[PDB]
């Protein structure tokens, strides 16, 4: 999938050839109650964050881009990338890299006295130019020397930054609302308390505690051999929903105790309707956009193409390794295309570029992925499911008396069961168990039966060293050096690790498809 | 509310840009299958 | 139970006479993370993880262990209140106004009457076979064959012993004692 033909374009008419053909089975394969299930997973599991990082930018850049821009972006992106994407299981959607970038335009538009909603509209014009040329150049066969190691590293940390704000935002909410001796009974309510009350933090909490453990318990349920096998599945499949369900039905018979619910806005409209409309000029609004800016977009575009790019391709690969059952194939440089091309049109008319988040989409693969007779059988590839979930997600706005009675603590648990699930399929995350388990009961693995056990704690003790500087480039201002930080670990693995691991070594450990070399 | 008054509207603009993008991708395939034969 | 208002002003000696803010869920937060780390420290003692010698260790000392990460999450909470435990403030009889702690078979303050000393009979062999019962099948489920008892039990000694204490424990206004099956 990832060979150059030297064809222009020669890369982006294979992936159409490759998946295209099984377009009929990607819609008949979705009939079935997992992948309904899946729809109401990946649907909170998208629009939560979509809430939450709109609503932050919403406070960045007085309202120019908000939750009304970042929820329609997602739902027009959504829609078109599982129409016509080559990987339907990617699911399309803002992350935190692109808020640290739309925060340093408005620190960057402010300081200079420019307009940040049209600054953007060229920046995204300077994305097309550039995706155009990688596509037809073929630029994104440099994904096939993103091995194992930088794939396993990047989940990882991706994974525990995932944890690590599901658990600072239930931080927030008990710091906000402290267990006090004493409360004021009489607190203005709208539009968010502006005192502390009372009980609050600990039904966050158990709300948190109970979605997390329903959904863990169903989830082993499924495996377990109890009920008929079908019913059994059935109910497996939709564990998550069902938690979901039991904790709002508890918040809800709950009456005197405050929770914070789901928000969103009251209709189709910009966040800021004295500020732009739908569509924003390119030569400006209120006043004339300057000459050089024009041409000065190109260093933002090239930053936002590199992170787009690395999210992207990085995620595309960590869905589709040959030990997760996908047949069906996978498409770089079509996905690439699509991705870019739709960020840097949805910027004119002032809408967010959108990326292939890594823990929505592994979430979403893992929700279809069917476990036969402990070893994966085949995962449930169609393009209903991401369909589904980006019109959800656009019509999240009409169902507003639905999602104005969901707890946020239901989906901090949720959050947290997708991050514990998202380690799974790691051998990183494999490797850091065995530090804590005598070698006897290491698993019969090619990286344990033809490597040295202090050999093998050593590799990974190196790559923990990489996951240590990686999270403290993200705790800096400087935190968008990030993706070029995760590229230096590819000459770390190419170049470094051979002068102290024998090539037997590096192929059981760094393996594309786990095998004994 | 008020926006500042161009020559150009919202289409006229964004067609001559993409038009103008649409030229320099022409021109550099063109180069580039130039270069890789002489 | 959990309110939108609440009484701040709440007398607390010698319990408190109102509801309270955040007792009940912290309540009920402590008990779910008792639970969890006992059930996990269970778990843990048959693990893979660490050296066997530390992880059996640490899997007996699991209860102690989820005990005192409890208190001491508790404790430092100062201002919300859980009721604790309470004990008397010494070794003496609940009601002194009553009686002592060797009780006249006649009779405390009034004469006790003769029909009633060959009447206590019934009530004796009703405490006698609910005794025997708790007693006799908490032994038998204890001494089963598949727990690996090598050391045998008796059932004549113990139970001669449990009811024999229970009858002088009785002299001393002290209540009768049996072998409880948890």
């Amino acid at each position: 999938p990832l060979q150059q033909t030297g064809q222009l374009f020669g890369g982006l008419v294979r992936d159409i050839r490759r998946r295209y053909p099984y377009y009929l089975s990607d819609i008949t394969d979705a009939f079935s109650p997992q992948v309904l299930a899946a729809v109401i997973f990946i649907y909170f599991a998208a629009l939560s964050p979509a809430i939450t990082f709109g609503g932050l930018l919403g406070e960045k850049t007085r309202n120019q881009m908000g939750v009304s821009e970042l929820l329609i972006s997602t739902a027009v992106q959504g829609i078109l990338f599982a129409l016509l994407g080559a990987q339907p299981l990617l699911v399309v959607g803002f992350s935190g890299p692109l808020l640290v970038f739309e925060e340093a335009f408005f620190s960057f538009c402010e300081t200079n006295g420019l307009e940040y909603i049209v600054g953007r509209v060229w920046i995204g014009f300077w994305l097309i130019l550039l995706v155009v040329l990688v596509v037809a150049f073929e630029g994104s066969f440099l994904v096939r020397f993103i091995s194992r190691y930088t794939q396993e590293i990047f989940s990882f940390l991706i994974s525990l930054i995932f944890i690590y704000e599901t658990f600072s935002k239930l931080i927030k909410i008990f710091q906000d609302h402290p267990l006090q001796k004493t409360y004021n009974y009489n607190v203005l309510m709208v539009p968010k308390p502006q005192g502390p009350l009372p009980n609050t933090a600990l039904l966050s909490l158990v709300l948190m505690a109970g979605t997390f453990f329903f959904a863990m318990m169903l989830r082993k349920f499924k495996n377990s051999s109890y009920f008929p096998g079908k019913l059994r599945r059935v109910i497996g499949d939709f564990g998550v929903p069902i938690s979901i369900l039991i904790m709002v039905l508890v918040d809800f018979f709950i009456q005197d105790t405050y929770t914070q619910k789901l928000s969103v806005p009251d209709g189709f409209k910009v966040s800021n309707s004295s500020a732009r409309g739908w569509v924003i000029h390119p030569l400006g609004l209120r006043s004339e956009f300057p000459i050089w800016m024009m041409f000065a977009s190109a260093l933002p575009a090239l930053l936002v193409f590199i992170l787009i790019f690395l999210e992207s391709q990085i995620t595309t690969l960590i869905v589709s390794k040959p030990e997760r059952k996908m047949v069906k194939g996978s498409g770089f440089h079509l996905d690439l295309l699509l991705v870019v091309g739709m960020g840097g049109v949805a910027a004119l008319f002032g809408m967010p570029w959108l990326s292939a988040t890594t823990v929505r989409s592994v979430t979403h693969a893992n929700a279809l992925t069917v476990m036969g007779k402990a070893q994966i059988q085949e995962v449930k590839e169609q393009r209903i499911s991401g369909l589904l979930v980006a019109v959800l997600v656009g019509l999240s706005i009409l169902m507003e008396p639905i999602l104005s009675r969901i707890p946020l603590a239901v989906l901090f648990g949720i959050f947290l069961y997708m991050g514990v699930t998202s380690l799974s399929g790691i051998q990183l995350f494999d490797r850091i168990l065995l530090l804590f388990k005598p070698p006897k009961y290491h698993p019969d693995v090619p990286y344990v039966k033809r490597v040295k056990t202090w050999r093998m704690h050593l590799f990974t003790g190196i790559q923990i060293i990489c996951l240590a500087v990686l999270w403290v480039v993200k705790s800096t201002p400087a935190s968008l050096a990030l993706p070029f930080v995760l590229i230096l670990t590819v000459p770390l693995r190419r170049v470094l690790l051979p002068l102290i691991f024998r090539n037997v070594e590096l192929q059981c450990l760094d393996a594309d498809d786990a095998k004994a070399t | 509310r008020v926006q500042l008054a161009h020559h150009f509207s919202e289409p006229e603009i964004t067609l001559i840009i993409f038009g103008v993008m649409a030229g320099v991708i022409g021109t550099i395939l063109l180069i580039s299958y130039g270069i890789r034969r002489l």
